[PDB]
């Protein structure tokens, strides 16, 4: 059941940025292999065989589909913004605000030092940023 | 040979006689020999079937002799039929 | 094509029969023996024109390469000074003649008793569509990418102690210190750096078994892509990191010394704690302010002695990377 | 081997226990029929720090969905996840926020409070009759004496001070304040984040 | 192991044979994803 | 002439911008003629120029104008160029190399051999070797020494000079053996520098008799003629491949003999003709 | 004591002759296995029984099957009957039969079985003073090797090709030496 939700987990977060993979669990091996089919390629590579930007996409997505099967009515997390770079930084962000923001039985309180409000995607309803007046 | 018999599957339809002839080397190893000397390196066989004669009649550079000549020449040619290893069938 | 373009060709097939990596005496003295058979004898020459005209023959061939999709690096070694320089009684040219380092001398007598920078031939390529193997399956490759994944992983020490195993760099390091300053009573801080260390976890590999293990590890060293040290740890050498120039940095996190893109492999590395924020995981200098041995022989001889990374005693430096 | 047979005992002994404790527990809920898109009871409507660590006493009404704190590091940043798991009920050595509960407390001051307000006003409430539409949790922490609390409601009348109220509380709201991974911390999040190996990932999930 | 089999090697592929040595880098151990 | 090597070497490049594929096809063939020290076919040659085209959207060179810019980007590069072989049927049943039309092709070096260069190698390779398996040793995991050989040495894998060493033996025996040798004679002979007859593996190589045997057959070092009778039994005769007699000339092997056993430079002469004499009916020239 | 004695003379005089044979019949397996990739011997296993010895045949043609005696079910048809022929092959310069009769054997293993053990018999056939087989290709295999000692025959007959009888040169099936001079 657990492997289960994370896999459908997994797969729905990988669409944000158009692609396709799945998590496979082995215990011959011990361990969970992902495979990401993006647009170029016809065949889903390992995720090892990509790039820093999608393999910290990857592992962003893997931390949420760990957190879904596990269901969690308060939900805290750091600060991220060190292991990720640029544009990619703002889609992880992006991917947290848009898989949190819609489940009401979970309630996230995520604690960054970037400005959220630089973000465009602050529209959205649903999401709480409380900047401290105080530095 | 292993495999089901059919004598008339050879003999050709509507002829009397199906010939066979094999040629070999002749070494002077082999006993029970007709016609053929030692130092002689011919040995020709030859089979026929025919539909109105039931019997095991050879022949041994063309001179008729019994299946047991033929037989025994092969036995002491160290070539086997009925083992599997010298031929091997469907079976 | 007579003589300017045969000494040329000689110059680049002996680079390339020593397995890319060679000593740059060697070559010298291979343009010396190419140069005396050349125009005349050349007796009376100096070596300050000598290295010049080595180095603008390496250029050119460099140029040509570069339009054909190679280059020749002249990349520094980790050791330098005198202690790369020694090698077995500088270069190699007793009941017969069989050994006789210092017998053989070019002309009268030429020596070159300073030699830091290696030349290795490398390819810039980096997807390499044309080439797909060299001698060496798939099992082979991911053994050699578990192995630098398992060199680059040990680089980062918890506390080690004061066990000061002194074979080469050590050594070095200490008369650099002693020849800044002469304190000779904490130099040796108890901080070791074990970034080409591995004995026993290369043997871990699950596909290949011992005798494969050990076969392919020995061939690599003859090749002269993982070494040893004197204790019988497996390391890097200077050719595995000019080659995978990108390879080291992309795919792993590294920084540069104090030059404006190179590969530190080996020197003095203390960090304290409070490295250049905190990185992506590990810290101790994982994002700058790191040193080679002769650029921290260069940066200690010359002003802001101390560190720069937000001030740094001399007490708490001088950490030994092995 | 006797000792086997005394292990084998103990497993059995615990096992039975463990059946025991399975027997004893019944149904929580009674399904209010009502009328989805709103949220459920539990979340923390607001947390209001006195003394604690760095800053004084400080109110932050986080959201019921999704909170987005933009306090910069080192102004006390991590101070509200830490006060967090220490309010809701969290082992120090899994925290590894401070060196002891007694240097959470702000220098100069010898005790902290640490109150927390959650919703009940919503379905899913625990005893709404009894605690009203909020609950509030709050926990002093003194240098001298044990660390005192209070299962107050609204109205202030503390229902309880043990803590067997406080695991009852947040095991019927379902908080894994006792699993590291639901509240990340720094260090955590960067082990999780930064892993590489297959069997890694397979470790940390 | 008595004799010097690298004596002979070196005078032969070097002297005579004509023949062109390459270290051939691990070239395709490092190769680009291309995303 | 200096002016001369520039003009040439502009137009060297030149010809590999206008050429793209061309310098792909140089890097594949010094990939391939190098790494595995093979023979080239001239079958693959037409598929890879053709894949090439393809994944380049060029249309595709005449095969004797690329075979002619390759051959000027390796001399004036690497100082290398391709000569053509010859048919094996023609030996079994001055001849200008074919060049464009042979059925495989070999990397071969084509600049005259210095007399101190070479020297020097010999005598590095030489030095190296007395401490490389001093008292019956060997370096890597058996020793605690793994930098035996300095920073760098002329030693290159510590095999292939073997592998040399052990190919130079088997040429001179098949050379001087009246061009004809029995598999069982060549074995003893090789007996007599150590090499063990019982399928053990020879040392620092770690490959058996009989598999190196079969290698150096492969790369067309030694051909396995089978003249096969009855009253003795089957025939293995070795035979020099098209390969080696590219590789090694008249003057070539003169000059390899020369050092083979020491003879002063003043008894050049009569050596010659004794070196022709020996070959026999071996080289189509 | 008299048992033990001639027991243990009766093993003596037993033990080195079939010890070298299965050593010959082991080496010539791996010889004609190296074709395939794959390593076996006919190993002869001894037990303190005599009649207890029994011969295992090591498989390695595939790595998913593991190495045990051969068998139909378990094992693929194809590299089975590749086995059993290379099996067969081995017993014949021993034996001193002049030839060996394979039927049903060339019709199509897989294409790839049937092409290495053709492999196999042109390596054979590339050795002298060997048996002559009289090959049965029920089925036709897209390029096949056609080695120079060994010749194909044909004996198919075609609409437009004259009867044999009459054409003094149809006569000879799949024969090509007998048109040219001797």
């Amino acid at each position: 059941g657990t492997c289960f939700d994370a896999d459908m987990d997994f797969r729905a977060s990988l669409k944000v940025r158009k692609f396709s993979g799945n998590l496979s669990f082995i215990k011959d091996t011990k361990s969970l292999e992902i495979y990401i089919l993006t647009t170029n390629d016809e065949k889903a590579r390992n995720v090892d065989t990509l790039s820093g930007g999608e393999k910290s996409f990857s592992q962003m997505a893997l931390l949420l589909a760990t957190w879904k099967p596990m269901r969690s009515r308060i939900i805290a997390l750091d600060e991220f913004d060190v292991f990720m770079d640029q544009v990619n930084r703002k889609i992880g962000t992006t991917l947290i605000v848009k898989k949190l923001k819609d489940i009401a039985r979970t309630q996230t309180i995520i604690i960054t030092p970037q400005d959220i409000g630089k973000i465009a995607d602050i529209d959205s309803s649903g999401v709480s940023i409380h900047r401290m007046r105080d530095p | 040979i292993g495999r089901s018999k059919k004598v008339e599957d050879f003999i050709k339809n509507g002829q009397d006689v199906s010939k066979i002839e094999i040629t070999l080397k002749n070494s002077p190893n082999v006993t029970d020999i007709e016609y053929i000397d030692a130092r002689d390196e011919t040995i020709k066989i030859t089979r026929i079937i025919t539909r109105s004669k039931r019997r095991s009649d050879y022949l041994i550079n063309d001179y008729q002799v019994s299946e047991s000549v033929v037989k025994t020449l092969v036995a002491q040619l160290n070539i086997q039929l009925d083992n599997l290893c010298q031929f091997l069938s469907q079976e | 094509p007579v003589t300017g373009d045969a000494t040329a060709k000689y110059l680049l097939q002996y680079i390339l029969s020593a397995r890319g990596i060679c000593h740059e005496n060697a070559l010298i003295l291979a343009l010396m023996r190419l140069e005396t058979d050349a125009s005349t004898l050349n007796t009376e020459w100096s070596i300050q024109q000598w290295v010049d005209k080595l180095n603008d023959y390496i250029n050119a061939i460099n140029v040509k390469l570069n339009l054909l999709g190679y280059k020749i690096i002249r990349i520094n070694h980790g050791i330098g000074r005198n202690a790369v320089t020694l090698k077995a009684k500088q270069n190699f040219e007793n009941t017969a003649i069989r050994a006789h380092n210092n017998d053989y001398a070019v002309l009268q007598s030429i020596v070159l008793p300073e030699s830091n920078r290696f030349f290795v031939y490398v390819n810039l390529a980096s997807t390499e569509e044309t080439k797909l193997a060299t001698r060496f399956n798939q099992n082979e490759i991911e053994f050699m990418k578990w192995a630098i994944e398992q060199f680059m992983i040990s680089g980062e020490t918890i506390v080690e102690g004061p066990a000061l195993e002194t074979s080469i760099i050590v050594k070095e390091v200490n008369r650099i210190l002693v020849a800044a300053t002469g304190d000779s009573n904490l130099a040796k801080w108890r901080k070791f750096s074990t970034f080409t260390v591995g004995s026993t976890n290369l043997f871990q590999f699950q596909e290949l078994t011992a005798t494969d293990i050990e076969d392919l590890l020995l061939r690599l060293c003859e090749l002269k892509w993982f070494y040893r040290t004197q204790e019988g740890k497996f390391g890097i050498d200077l050719r595995c990191i000019a080659e995978l120039e990108e390879y080291l940095t992309s795919m792993y996190n590294l920084n540069t010394c104090q030059n404006c893109h190179k590969l530190a492999i080996q020197g003095v590395r203390c960090g304290n704690e409070s490295c250049r924020e905190e990185n992506e995981e590990t810290g101790e200098n994982s994002l700058s302010q790191i040193w080679h041995v002769d650029c921290f022989k260069h940066y200690i001889t010359h002003v802001s002695k101390n560190c720069d990374r937000c001030g740094s005693s001399l007490i708490t430096e001088g950490v030994y990377v092995i | 081997i006797e000792q086997v047979d005394d292990e084998l005992l103990s497993l059995t002994a615990q096992q039975e226990n463990e059946e025991q404790q399975q027997q004893r527990k019944r149904r929580r809920h009674q399904f209010a029929p009502m009328t989805l898109e709103e949220s459920p009871s539990g979340y923390i409507k607001k947390v209001i720090l006195r003394n604690f660590m760095c800053h004084e006493h400080f109110e932050l009404e986080l959201g019921s969905r999704l909170n987005f704190i933009v306090g910069n590091n080192g102004s006390g940043k991590s101070a509200i996840l830490t006060a967090i798991t220490i309010g809701l009920g969290a082992k120090a050595s899994e925290t590894n926020r401070g060196s002891s509960l007694k240097d959470l407390i702000r220098e100069g001051c010898y005790s902290a409070k640490i109150i927390l307000h959650l919703d009940n006003s919503k379905y899913g409430a625990y005893q709404q009759g009894i605690f009203g539409n909020e609950i509030i949790v709050e926990r002093i922490i003194k240098r001298d004496g044990p660390a005192s609390f209070s299962l107050r409601s609204e109205n202030g009348k503390e229902i309880s001070n043990k803590k067997k109220d406080i695991q009852t509380v947040v095991d019927y709201f379902s908080v894994p304040v006792s699993n590291p991974m639901c509240f990340l911390s720094q260090d955590a999040a960067r082990s999780f984040l930064t892993a590489s190996t297959s069997q890694d990932k397979y470790s940390h999930f | 192991s008595q004799f010097n089999w690298f004596r002979i090697g070196a005078l032969y592929n070097t002297i005579s044979k004509n023949a062109p040595i390459t270290d051939h880098l691990m070239g395709p151990l490092s190769i680009e994803k291309k995303p | 002439d200096s002016d001369v090597d520039l003009t040439e070497d502009l137009a060297v490049a030149k010809i590999v911008k206008e050429n793209p594929v061309a310098r792909k096809m140089v890097r594949y063939i010094l990939s391939r003629g190098e790494s595995q020290n093979s023979i080239i076919t001239r079958n693959k040659l037409q598929s890879v120029i053709h894949e090439a085209a393809r994944e380049e959207n060029i249309a595709k060179p005449s095969f004797s104008k690329m075979f002619m810019d390759i051959n000027a980007i390796l001399y004036n590069v690497y100082g290398f160029e391709l000569q053509g072989l010859p048919s094996k049927n023609n030996m079994n049943a001055m001849p200008e190399p074919l060049g464009h039309r042979a059925q495989k092709f070999i990397l071969l070096n084509n600049v005259p051999h210095s007399k101190n260069f070479d020297d020097f190698k010999i005598l590095q390779s030489a030095h190296t070797y007395e401490e490389l398996i001093v008292t019956g040793e060997y370096i890597g995991d058996d020793i605690a020494s793994g930098t035996s050989n300095t920073l760098e040495s002329k030693l290159s894998t510590d095999r292939d000079l073997v592998y040399k060493g052990v190919l130079s033996v088997i040429l001179c025996i098949v050379f001087f053996s009246k061009n004809n040798i029995l598999h069982q004679e060549l074995i003893k002979f090789l007996e007599t520098f150590g090499i063990p007859s019982d399928g053990s593996k020879i040392a620092i190589l770690n490959i058996t008799i009989e598999d190196l045997i079969k290698s150096l057959e492969k790369r067309e070092y030694i051909v396995r003629l089978e003249e096969k009778s009855d009253t003795d039994g089957e025939v293995i005769s070795y035979r020099i491949g098209r390969r080696t007699q590219a590789e090694l000339g008249l003057e070539s092997l003169e000059k390899l003999v020369q050092e083979i056993m020491g003879l002063e430079k003043e008894q050049t002469k009569s050596l010659h003709d004794d070196i022709i004499k020996s070959i026999g009916d071996s080289y189509s020239i | 004591e008299t048992i033990k004695a001639k027991l243990k003379e009766d093993h003596a005089v037993l033990e080195p002759k079939l010890d070298d044979i299965v050593s010959k019949i082991s080496a010539r397996f791996a010889r004609l296995f190296n074709n395939v990739g794959s390593a076996g011997a006919v190993r002869l296993e001894k037990p303190k029984d005599y009649a207890e010895w029994k011969i295992e045949i090591m498989v390695k043609f595939r790595d998913n099957a593991p190495l045990k005696k051969l068998d139909s079910h378990t094992q693929s048809g194809g590299e089975r009957a590749v086995s059993t022929v290379l099996y067969m092959i081995a017993l014949q310069e021993f034996t001193s039969a002049p030839f060996r009769v394979v039927d049903e054997i060339n019709q199509g293993m897989d294409s790839r079985n049937e092409r290495i053990v053709h492999k196999a018999m042109v390596e054979n056939a590339c050795a002298e003073n060997t048996s002559q087989y009289f090959l049965i290709t029920p089925k036709l295999l897209t390029g096949l090797h056609y080695h120079e000692k060994m010749r194909i025959h044909c004996v198919m007959a075609g609409s437009w090709i004259p009867n044999p009888s009459e054409d003094p040169k149809m006569i000879h099936f799949g024969e090509t030496s007998n048109y040219s001079f001797d």
